[PDB]
RNA sequence: CCGGGCACUCUAACGGGACUGCCCGCGAAAGCGGGAGGAAGGAGGGGACGACGUCUGGUCAGCAUGGCCCUUACGGCCUGGGCGACACACGUGCUACAAUGCCCACUACAAAGCGAUGCCACCCGGCAACGGGGAGCUAAUCGCAAAAAGGUGGGCCCAGUUCGGAUUGGGGUCUGCAACCCGACCCCAUGAAGCCGGAAUCGCUAGUAAUCGCGGAUCAGCCAUGCCGCGGUGAAUACG
């Protein structure tokens, strides 16, 4: 039951990088502090290291992952 | 009860409008 | 020709006029059991009037504000009293063992900090 | 009688009965008696079958009931997990997903209490 | 309320909402009354002292 | 017509200095209607007492402002001789229309 | 109540039979402090012993609770290392206390489905000498005198 | 609502009033018991107010301050995370387990408060949150605003239910650069435990307890069921 609104929001950081990636290629992984940004389809097969708090993960992006934020698959907290 | 989104008392406890609590 | 008193009770004022004719009462311009009537507590307001052997004899139009109904019905009760004194004096030996004439000064005692209402304490355990 | 699937409400008013319909709460049942002209009042032994009919022809499909609607939060559960979200894991520890504090309470979704030593 | 954190007052706080109050005598964050622009503790010594004009003691 | 509207903190100072309006402009002018009382506003600060927990303690203080308002008919011109500036007052604020 | 003797409060007569003890009898069945709904309850209640007894209300209200007063009650006391239960008199107060008490709770006992229905039947029950709140009256008056050895406990 | 008028209500400044003053009885006296008159008696009710000192009580993390210690970091800026972790244990509370009740419709009575990058009447769109438009208000004069329990009418008929709304799926609104971690609110669906709680244990003596709503401080928003206030209805019992 989540909601945003309209006009959804996507850091401006790596918005321009994917699409600089798409423009001449995929190239490799990526490093993104934002995991407050919304995934766009434009983002779909590449990989995003995220920033847990810690280290980066390479959180690999399918096209059924598409409108969830990044966080989301960057788990914070270790336990058990 | 007083617990129940969907009701009057409902809404007059958690103190908002709504569906169930027209403002006229 | 025309008898007036105030009386309150609990945050409530209500104004009593007397006027001689058939007994019907007025409140805020409805009948006395359109405000009324649902509270079995009502009738007791004009307990005055019963008491002096009034009844019928006087008719009474009456503004009523603050408190809630019941309180207003005390208040209307003294006030019936006041005008019922106003217009025979000697009527408040009769009406003062009764205390109709006597105000009730209890009224909602403040709330006090560290407690939940003014007297209410939080519980505890110790263990 | 039998509307949307295997269920039957039986003896008592169509609003309340159809409550007992899955997919249907008090709303899409005060909504299905509106638009299909039934008075809410009458129990359901009283129902013509010309209204039950109707009933059935709107509420059947209109939304999604009963299997279907399981089925469906079942798929959206499964999907929640597969793709690795939080509410995946959440989901799979059977922890509370709505972000509530899991120190106290959190009974619920944690079932019954396990003790153990301190 | 460290020296550093007195930072608060900022024309560019970058941001309206990273804006927050602080009391202007000893610096303290939390339970600052906006009327006053103090906190609740220099609030009560001060109105101890008399400097608040008008604030009196209340009882009922 | 003149409209007056006195605020302050202090009880005495605004009713001790409305009455010098006045009887001023009883002389030079109207029946001077006279300061009407208004409600007072009472704002209330509560605190806790100590430094450090004990929330039990608390002490609140209020702070009110008190009004007043005189509103004299016949806006002579002759009025505003004796009106105008003369007073005392300090702690008191003064608010005019027509 | 360490220093005073506690004197007992005064009730407002009844709004319809003039009585004090009706009063008090609806303020036992108040709840939450609604007065209102209370005399419904017992009003309508009042009607309702009508066109089943023929009698006043206010005769069967009255004798009922005449049934119901307790005459010998029994209370605990540390004696010597252990806790005897001792039988003695009560109090016409206490009496009355009790009684109207047990006729509330035993009233709301009844499996009658409404107030008014439940006040009724047990008030009724009780002025013919049967029903719940009697059955506490005995049964306190035999726990009393069964312990008859320990009178002499009485203070 | 208009003219009109300070009589009443109210508003807020000053002042009167209650002192065992008067009567009976007891007493050496102070005072005690009762009665009259009185709005109120024997401290009328409630606040503020808390002695010499005690607990080497609490707080150097509100502030101040002696001593000690770090001074390319024990100082400083930022992004992100954390203070929100969960096999568990305790405290304080909220909502309940229903018919003296729940729901829908209509209708009535309050006090204290807040309001200019504010409260937002009224109109339109939207099932609604809310959005668009927009009057008034430096506010006893406009707004928050609906008070709720209550009353009248109708539905439910004793069942885990038209009780109870946790949990979860989905779709949205608003604040905010930004609601994954971790906001609140609306709508649809979901409809858990819970049938009055073991040993044990808490509050309150009168407008009190119980119960019902209302406002405020902090704050963009809000995890407020907390706190601090306000009034409505209004008990039981105290032998000792
Ligand atoms: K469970
Ligand atoms: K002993
Ligand atoms: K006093
Ligand atoms: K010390
Ligand atoms: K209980
Ligand atoms: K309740
Ligand atoms: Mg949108
Ligand atoms: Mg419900
Ligand atoms: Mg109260
Ligand atoms: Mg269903
Ligand atoms: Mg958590
Ligand atoms: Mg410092
Ligand atoms: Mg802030
Ligand atoms: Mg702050
Ligand atoms: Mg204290
Ligand atoms: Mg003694
Ligand atoms: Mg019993
Ligand atoms: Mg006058
Ligand atoms: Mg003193
Ligand atoms: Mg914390
Ligand atoms: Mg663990
Ligand atoms: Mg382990
Ligand atoms: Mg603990
Ligand atoms: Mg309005
Ligand atoms: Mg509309
Ligand atoms: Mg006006
Ligand atoms: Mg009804
Ligand atoms: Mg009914
Ligand atoms: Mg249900
Ligand atoms: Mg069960
Ligand atoms: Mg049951
Ligand atoms: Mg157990
Ligand atoms: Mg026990
Ligand atoms: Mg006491
Ligand atoms: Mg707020
Ligand atoms: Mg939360
Ligand atoms: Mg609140
Ligand atoms: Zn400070």
């Amino acid at each position: 039951p989540r909601s945003l609104k309209k006009g959804v929001f996507v850091d401006d950081h790596l918005l321009e990088k994917v699409l600089e990636l798409n423009a001449k290629g995929e190239k490799r992984l990526i490093k993104t502090w934002s995991r407050r940004s919304t995934i766009v389809p434009e983002m779909v097969g590449h990989t995003i290291a995220v920033y847990n708090g810690k280290q980066h993960v390479p959180v690999y992006i399918t096209e059924n992952m598409v409108g969830h934020k990044l966080g989301e698959f960057a788990p914070t907290r270790t336990y058990r | 009860g007083k617990g129940d989104r969907r009701t009057r008392r409902g809404k007059i406890w958690r103190g908002t409008y709504g569906k169930y609590r027209p403002r006229k | 020709e025309q008898y007036y008193g105030t009386g309150r009770r609990k945050e409530a004022v209500a104004r009593v006029f007397l006027r001689p004719g058939n007994g019907k009462v007025t409140v805020n311009g409805q009948d006395f059991n359109e405000y009324f009537q649902g509270l079995v507590r009502a009738v007791a307001a004009l307990e005055p009037l019963r008491a002096v052997d009034a009844l019928g004899h006087f008719d009474a139009y009456i503004t009523v504000r603050g408190g809630g109904k019941s309180g207003q019905i005390d208040a209307i009760k003294l006030g019936i009293a006041r005008a019922l004194v106003q217009y025979n004096p000697d009527y408040r030996a009769k009406l003062k063992p009764l205390g109709f004439l006597t105000r009730d000064a209890r009224v909602v005692e403040r709330k006090k900090y560290g407690k939940h209402k003014a007297r209410r304490a939080p519980q505890y355990s110790k263990r | 009688a039998r509307i949307a699937g295997v269920e039957i409400p039986r003896n008592k008013r169509v609003d309340v009965a159809l409550t007992y319909i899955y997919g249907i709460g008090k709303a899409r049942a005060k909504e299905a008696l509106e638009k299909t002209g039934i008075n809410p009042a009458t129990r359901v032994k009283d129902l013509t079958e010309a209204e039950v009919v109707r009933l059935r022809e709107y509420v059947e499909n209109t939304w999604k009931l009963e299997g279907e609607l399981r089925a469906e939060v079942a798929a959206n559960i499964k999907r929640l997990m597969d793709i690795g979200c939080y509410r995946g894991l959440r989901h799979r520890r059977g922890l509370p997903v709505r972000g509530q504090r899991t120190r106290t309470n959190a009974r619920t979704r944690k079932g019954p209490r396990k003790t153990v030593a301190g | 309320a460290r020296k550093a954190l007195i930072e608060k007052a900022k024309r560019t706080p970058k941001f309206k909402v990273r804006a927050y109050t602080r009391c202007v005598r000893c610096g303290r964050a939390r339970s600052v009354y906006r009327f006053f622009g103090l906190c609740r503790i220099c609030l009560r010594e001060l109105a101890h002292k008399g400097q608040l004009p008008g604030v009196r003691k209340a009882s009922w | 017509k003149i409209r007056i509207k006195l605020r302050g903190f202090d009880h005495k100072t605004l009713d001790a200095s409305a009455q010098k309006i006045v009887e001023a402009a009883r002389r030079s002018g109207a029946q001077v209607s006279g300061p009407i009382p208004l409600p007072t506003r009472v704002r209330r600060f509560t605190v806790i007492r100590g430094p450090f927990k004990h929330k039990d303690s608390r002490e609140h203080f209020e702070l009110r402002t008190h009004n007043r308002l005189v509103d004299i008919i016949n806006p002579n011109r002759k009025t505003i001789e004796q009106l105008m500036t003369l007073d005392l007052p300090t702690g008191v604020e003064i608010e005019i229309k027509t | 109540a360490r220093r005073r003797r506690a004197e007992v409060r005064q009730l407002q007569p009844d709004l319809v039979y003039g009585d004090v003890l009706v009063t008090a009898f609806i303020n036992k069945i108040m709840r939450d402090g609604k007065k209102n709904l209370a005399a419904r309850i017992f009003y309508d209640a009042c009607k309702i012993i009508q066109e089943k007894t023929g009698q006043e209300p206010l005769k069967v209200f009255k004798q009922a609770v005449e049934n119901v007063k307790p005459r010998m009650e029994v209370r605990s006391r540390r004696v010597g290392g252990a806790n005897y239960q001792v039988p003695m008199e009560v109090s016409p107060r206490r009496q009355q206390s009790l009684a109207l008490r047990w006729l509330v709770q035993a009233a709301n006992q009844r499996p009658e489905r409404r107030a008014a229905v439940r006040i009724a039947h047990e008030l009724m029950d009780a002025a013919e000498g049967k029903g719940g709140a009697v059955k506490k009256k005995e049964d306190v008056e035999r726990m009393a005198e069964a312990n008859r050895a320990y009178a002499h406990y009485r203070w």
